[PDB]
């Protein structure tokens, strides 16, 4: 949480909640076999994060932001960003570099 | 039977299910083996869907699926084999 949250992070810990373990916006138990499992959707969530989020980090996430904000939704933000801002973060990083590699 | 007792000792029937003393696992097993209907599809639905296996532990619980499902076959037939090539004649 110290690095903030990209929309494509949010996007990436809600279909991972629904998509993979098949739960409810509420988490509530559809069958007792399928608990949830934090540290797959932690998993998925740094396939693509920007900074490793930790699986209680991606769960306090998602009650806490999620939750209430699918209670504009987390895919309407990221169909609206247009892949901008993770775009710009990456454009960052490359000043970044480049910044280092002329101070050689 | 369905009480909020039986919810909370369910850690205590797989440790009766998981028992290393014979006698006691059988007992167990029985009661286990009753809990759902004698067939293949219903059993494998079961050990996917319905048990929460976080209660065995530490434990091989592929012993439990194979003891379930393996009770669904016909006990009555006299034991035979298709190995007909490998068998003494």
């Amino acid at each position: 949480d110290n690095p903030e949250w990209l929309i494509s992070e949010d996007w990436a810990l809600l279909q991972a909640v629904k998509q993979l373990l098949e739960l409810p916006l509420n988490l509530t138990i559809v069958s007792p076999a399928h608990t949830p499992n934090w540290d797959l959707v932690s998993d998925v969530v740094n396939s693509c994060s920007r900074i490793y989020r930790s699986s209680k980090q991606c769960r306090n996430r998602y009650e806490n932001v999620i939750i209430p904000r699918e209670e504009l939704r987390t895919s309407q933000i990221y169909a609206q960003d247009e892949n901008a801002t993770h775009t710009q973060l990456y454009t960052s990083h490359f000043d970044l570099m480049k910044m280092t590699a002329g101070k050689r | 039977s369905g009480s909020e007792l039986t919810a909370k000792l369910e850690p205590a029937f797989l440790s009766g299910l998981r028992c290393a003393q014979p006698l006691i696992r059988a007992k167990f097993f029985e009661v286990f083996d009753n809990s759902m209907k004698r067939r293949v599809y219903e059993r494998l639905l079961y050990v996917t869907c319905s048990q929460n296996w976080e209660a065995m532990g530490n434990h091989f619980w592929i012993k439990q699926c194979i003891e379930l499902l393996l009770a669904v076959c016909e006990k009555s037939t006299p034991i035979g084999t298709s190995c007909q090539g490998a068998m003494l004649p």
